[PDB]
């Protein structure tokens, strides 16, 4: 935890992040625990859900944030969920044994749709609506049976 | 028998020695039990049970991260105002602003300055409102950067209000007082008093009427020894209250010990005020649990000002051992495991209730309550005196704010409550007469009628000029006694604050209260009976709305697709046609299997902390609690969920009420369940010990091949002989042979993040033959892949091949350890010769899961790149899949990661000390739910879990062409 | 009890408090129970309570003052509870 | 010793039964005494006596 | 590792009480925790050790040997040592071959 | 070690778990010889893990996350793996040979 907070803080310092703009840290293993490889996948699922819902879950087990973590001014450690008005990007960071450091960045999907035309977006939306209906019926049929 | 006795006599062996020792110890048990039953019949079951020790140093919880909770509160308020939860600056927003001010510092100022300067006021009136309010709060916090935190209560004062409906329904509400709407006005009314309390630039004390007793006053001991209202002390107290109401009162460098401050009590409000003022408070709780610790954490995150520390400790004020241990823990140095604190105030408000216990009913519970409320309080002050004297402290007294009752036996039927409260008044004289005046100062607060049965009549008691207080008002009055001037007055001489509200002036208060309750109760029953009879008369005279219930409608939660103008506004105008969508990677699907079921249920538990109807029904289906039924059932035709075991119909409304406890108990981080790990009990972990055989074991019948194998192993240390009767073989181990005896190891990692009990691959539709063939990790991966494709909308995996070649769909997911179940099989079950499938090795590979995914669902001949990264294998998989798609050998990729929890991996992590020691967690009083606490002072190991997580990524161009949802951009 | 201040309140002080307050209250409660069981309303027992004029004036007496002062709740309990007909409280404040 | 053990096995005699019962009762004495010492440390020697 | 003699263990049910064998206190407690009432552990006052006596019905593992028919493997030449290439003995002890 | 020697209570190092990971070898290479903070991507492909490694390293270099890469593959021969390959009959029967 100390090393990861320091790494995020150093990234945020070097990349010239505005002071007073800490990255909101999401700790998912307080609830789901630590799987030895499904971890970053669960954190990606949570990050995608955070992006799509604009909701940042809080570390409800964060009884008292470590005083050593106060030095990392670019990191925030919420304890309760935040109904944010939109999350643009999420930084998923994992550290496995054997020096397996890893970072991923998930940007909000809506920044993709600004790269296409109106007609292309409209046909994509229609196809996604039809596919969502088909997926809903398939999912509920398969669930009940 | 005779031969045995002869041999025993020769050996000088006493066969009866064990029996004689047993009879002696049985007599000892009998006499010790006789002593225990005497003490139980004497003190009582309640007293003996209630003196059980509850305090321990390791179980104390510290809260001091106000620097973090300030930013958390600021963001909460910011987003609430933006979303429109708060349209106006109400007293709750003002109180939160005051807390933010109290926690203000330069880093916080920069935080709010950024978040407000970055706010775009043009996005509707809500953004302009939050910008203006944030500018005001920045200006306010800049002023109090260096000012000490102050306890300032801004809640609207509320009086009692009881209404009787036409049908005799009693409703009590805390409606705001029309005359009083600020704490300053509360203090002004308190100074003014009323007609009943009368007897035959300018401070609030100036506004006191002549020849009248304020509702809150201080009493001075007359030379005759009686306590009477005193103008000077009362004026000092009301002036302090006025200052605390208007400026606010700080409690910096004030160390308080408060007992009996649970939720819904006066102590809780006093604790909130102390935390606001900046005090270091040791709060003691007799209900120490996750609920209480979370409550106190929320209280600290909301009110704990800069420099305040909340120490929540388990504590039994009914046991002098706990009293001594707590005082020792508070006063002992941090190096010795204490707090190194010196108490500036003591608030022993701990008490247990007593109803319907008259003189004849005084019993064990009454004696125990008396101990808690008088004897152990006196012991606690004696302990503080002893600590201060041992450390040679004479000039830093602790202010004992004693809770006193104006009424001593007026109501009766309260056991020894009045006895304890009245005997607490000896401390005023003991302060002068004994040698602990310099270590303690007595402040007897006579607490008046406080509103938390006793509330319905509060309005009626106020009609005669008597004043009734709320918990917040009473806490404000009590904290007014901690002002520096009242502290200095207590150090001068012990003080008796009367905060009774004029309740003493009513004659025959007990009888008047009984009359009020009788009147209200009689009116309520008379109205209810008359209404019922009128209704029945109407129904008989005139002869003789359908309510609709929610039903679970589980949504896939595809991303919201906003209109094109809206989605184009946020993105840059130059992005159109700029990006190579073939080179843009998008997560089109995702899913997981974990301790909280699927991604949907895990997300609900993460964000909202509880399951909605859809989440609870999905969890019940996942756990097998409810199965779907369609057809005849008990004659009548039923279509819907039924209990899996009893097969009885269950409605979605009843699903929560029937299975919420079970789902919560058997989901998430919890004690390891051996039924989910093949009878693996960490409390009883099987090992085997090599020993050298010391005598020839008796023959045991064995097969011919088995006997030959035993002979091959042991050489000349075993003997195999055929039995001609049946052709079997007898195996006789000799002296010196090697033997393995099972032994059990008590292992200290008992809690793991486990997939919910009842999770079965058959529930998702995987065949029993596949379940037998593959590992549980492989089953989790298959379910995760299917759910990920469902989230991607790809119901049929071959639908991808309408758009991409079979070589263009890859699987780059992997595991840190792979099929640990198959590894355990091959390494241990084969060693023990248990039945193990011959292909357990190919089932153990880390790439076996991806192989089974491809050759059960995908059929792709695209790139396959199974990574190992320990905990980072999923980011590994994402990176490898992104590079696969960018290189173009794939256009769709299945990324993610998976791993399983098993005995040997858990044990080696415990050997590593990477995981948290569950026995140490229990020593610290941590429950399984709160074992995993990232970014906390007390974190001492990771919480091991199991499951899988899968994502379907592809090119953005391809995702748009297939029309699949896009959850994010990698 | 001699030389038992606040800091010295211990087993002996708690036992003396039991004798002088708690078991006195239990004894009056037992007499009340016997009279009520036998249906006696018109023959109250007069409890002549030993009371101290001084409650903590001298100090160093353990819980003596606590017991003596808590015995004064019986005057109000007599009115507020249902044992008035079985017992009558007579607090004799014994002097020097 | 070996002959005695053979005879005990034939007689279905448990030589260790008395010792096992003694150890159980010794544990019971230990836990009851622990309860008594807790009550003594709590109420005190004077009160209990 | 001899493929001609591959070590295995067989579970058998004890038919007679094995003789006591001296064992440590912790080891005897572990044996008692495993076998429940099927073992008897008694302290030796002379030295403070423990005697562990398995009873009838207890579970026992006796080694047995399996003749395995894969005797030939492609093996790094005998005498290959990491010290020859210069890897320290501490690294050799720490890491796998 | 972790599955059998620990089960038998033989002396086993407490970090045999990290010594068992497939990425432990690459970790030790990096932290004994290379000191690089560049991309680490340990593949598993059974007998094709080396071609997997070459392809992953190629793609790493083409993506530019690396300019030099250590590709290849490694595995060891041991009793249990040999016995399980014999069980699947993938290896040749030496007695038949
Ligand atoms: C994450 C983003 C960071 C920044 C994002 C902030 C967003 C949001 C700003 C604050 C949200 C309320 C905006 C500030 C408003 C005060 O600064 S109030 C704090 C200081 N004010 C006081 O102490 C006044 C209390 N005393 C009084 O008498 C008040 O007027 C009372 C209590 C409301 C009652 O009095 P009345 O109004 O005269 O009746």
């Amino acid at each position: 935890d100390k090393n990861e907070s320091a790494t995020i803080n150093e990234m945020m310092k070097h990349l010239g992040r505005s002071e007073g703009n800490p990255v909101i840290g999401v700790f998912q293993k307080f609830l789901t625990g630590h799987p030895k490889g499904a971890a970053g996948a669960w954190m990606m699922n949570g990050a995608l859900q955070i992006l799509n819902s604009g909701i940042i879950p809080g570390n409800r087990n964060a009884d008292n944030v470590d005083k050593i973590l106060e030095q990392f001014e670019y990191v925030l450690y919420p304890s309760k969920t935040l109904k944010t008005d939109g999350v643009r990007a999420v930084s998923i960071t994992s550290f496995g044994f054997g020096q397996k450091g890893g970072q991923a960045i998930v940007v909000h999907p809506d920044y993709l749709y600004g790269a296409i035309t109106e007609d292309r977006y409209n046909e994509y939306v229609a196809k996604v609506s039809a596919r969502e209906k088909s997926a809903y019926k398939f999912f509920h049929n398969g669930m009940i049976y | 028998r005779q031969q045995l006795q002869v041999l025993a006599r020769y050996l000088k062996m006493d066969l009866d020695n064990g029996e004689r020792k047993f009879l002696k110890e049985k007599d000892t048990v009998a006499e010790l039990q006789a002593q225990l039953d005497y003490l139980n019949a004497e003190l009582g079951e309640f007293f003996v049970n209630g003196v059980a020790t509850s305090f321990s140093r390791k179980k104390a919880r510290t809260f001091d991260s106000s620097w973090n909770w300030a930013k958390q509160s600021l963001l909460s308020l910011y987003f609430e105002i933006i979303h429109g939860v708060l349209k106006n600056v109400d007293r709750e927003v003002v109180s939160e602003a005051i807390n933010i001010m109290n926690r203000s510092n330069d880093a916080l100022i920069k935080f709010m300055e950024y978040h407000i300067s970055n706010t775009d006021e043009t996005k509707g009136e809500n953004y302009q409102l939050v910008k203006t309010l944030g500018e005001q709060l920045i200006e306010n916090c800049k002023q109090v950067l260096d000012v000490d935190p102050v306890y300032k209560d801004v809640a609207k004062p509320t009086g009692p209000k009881t209404a009787i409906d036409k049908n005799g329904n009693i409703t009590y509400s805390e409606e705001p007082r029309e005359k009083v709407r600020k704490l300053s006005q509360y203090v002004q009314e308190m100074a003014l008093g009323g007609p009943i309390t009368k007897e035959s630039s300018k401070t609030v004390s100036s506004t006191i009427p002549r020849e009248t007793i304020p509702f809150l006053h201080l009493r001075k001991k007359t030379p005759a020894g009686d306590w009477k209202y005193d103008r000077q002390l009362s004026s000092l107290f009301l002036d302090g209250l006025e200052k605390a109401a208007f400026n606010g009162v700080t409690f910096k460098d004030k160390y308080v010990l408060i007992t009996g401050a649970g939720k819904g009590s006066i102590g809780a409000e006093v604790l909130q005020g102390l935390l606001q003022g900046g005090a270091k408070v040791v709060v003691t709780t007799s209900r120490f649990s996750k609920q209480v610790t979370d409550y106190y954490q929320s209280i600290y995150a909301k009110y704990g000002a800069k420099g305040s520390t909340l120490i929540v400790v388990p504590f039994n004020q009914g046991s002098k051992q706990d009293v001594e241990a707590l005082i020792e823990f508070i006063y002992d140095t941090e190096k010795n495991g204490g707090l190194g604190w010196d108490l500036d105030a003591i608030i022993p408000f701990a008490a247990i209730p007593e109803q319907g216990i008259e003189l004849e009913h005084i019993d064990s519970k009454s004696e125990f309550a008396h101990r808690i409320m008088l004897t152990n309080i006196l012991r606690m002050m004696g302990c503080v005196k002893k600590q201060k004297s041992a450390r040679g402290i004479e000039t830093r007294p602790a202010q004992v704010i004693l809770p006193m009752s104006p009424n001593h036996g007026t109501f009766g039927g309260d056991g020894m409550y009045s006895e304890s409260k009245l005997s607490l008044e000896t401390l005023f004289n003991r302060w002068h007469s004994e040698s602990w005046a310099n270590q303690l100062t007595v402040c007897g607060a006579i607490i008046g009628w406080t509103r938390g049965a006793n509330n319905i009549i509060a309005e009626g008691i106020e009609k005669m000029g008597v004043r009734t207080f709320s918990q917040k008002e009473m806490a404000f009055n009590l904290l007014g006694l901690l002002t520096p001037e009242v502290v200095e007055l207590c150090q001068k001489s012990p003080v008796m604050a009367d905060l009774n509200g004029g309740l003493q002036f009513v004659p025959e208060l007990k009888e008047f209260t009984a009359k009020l309750r009788k009147e209200l109760v009689e009116t309520s029953e008379v109205r209810k009976a008359v209404s019922i009879e009128t209704a029945l008369e109407h129904k008989v005279v005139n002869g003789n709305q359908v309510e609709i219930q929610p039903r679970a409608n589980i949504q896939l939660d595809f991303p919201e697709l906003k209109p094109y103008k809206q989605v184009k506004q946020i993105a840059p105008a130059e992005l159109e046609g700029l990006l190579d969508l073939e080179r843009v990677i998008v997560v089109t699907g995702f899913a997981e299997v974990g301790p909280w079921g699927s991604a949907r249920t895990r997300w609900e538990m993460e964000a909202f902390g509880e399951f909605s109807l859809e989440g609870c029904v999905e969890m019940a289906w996942i756990m097998g609690f409810i199965s779907y039924h369609n057809g005849n059932l008990k004659g009548r035709p039923y279509t819907g969920w039924v209990d899996s075991k009893t097969k009885e119909p269950v409605d979605d409304k009843d699903v929560k009420a029937k299975y919420e406890t079970s789902i919560l108990e058997h989901s998430g981080i919890r004690l390891i369940e051996p039924e989910l790990f093949n009878g693996y009990n960490p409390e009883k972990k099987e090992m085997i010990q090599e020993v050298i055989v010391e005598e020839d074991l008796e023959p045991f019948e064995a097969s011919k091949e088995t006997a030959e194998q035993f002979k091959h192993q042991h050489g000349d240390k075993v003997d195999i002989f055929e039995i001609p009767e049946t052709g079997e073989y007898s195996v006789k181990l000799l002296k010196g042979a090697t033997l393995y005896i099972p032994k059990a190891l008590r292992f200290d990692r008992l809690v793991a993040g486990q997939i919910p009990t009842g999770w079965n691959a058959k529930t998702y539709g995987i065949s029993d033959d596949i379940i037998s063939q593959v590992d549980p990790i492989t089953l989790f991966v298959l379910v995760s892949v299917v759910e990920a494709f469902i989230a991607s909308g790809i119901t049929d995996p071959y639908e991808m091949y309408k758009y991409v070649h079979v070589s263009e769909v890859g699987n780059c997911s992997g595991s840190g350890m792979g099929g640990v179940s198959a590894l355990r099989g091959m390494f241990k079950d084969r060693f023990k010769d248990e039945p193990v499938q011959n292909d357990i090795l190919q089932e153990s590979f880390i790439n076996t899961m991806s192989a089974w995914v491809n050759m059960l669902l995908i059929s792709s001949s695209g790139p396959i790149k199974t990574p190992v990264g320990a905990c980072a294998t999923s980011v590994e998989s994402v990176d490898i899949g992104v590079e696969t798609i960018l290189s173009g050998k794939a256009r769709i990729c299945i990324v993610g990661g998976y791993d399983d929890f098993q005995e040997e991996g858990s044990f080696e992590f415990g050997n590593m000390k990477a995981t948290s020691n569950t026995l140490e967690e229990f020593e610290h009083g941590r429950t399984p739910a709160e074992m995993s606490r990232p970014a906390t002072t007390t974190r001492n190991g990771f919480m091991e879990a199991q499951g899988a997580g899968i994502q379907i990524i592809m090119q953005a161009d391809l995702a748009l062409k297939m029309g699949v949802p896009i959850y994010g951009i990698v």
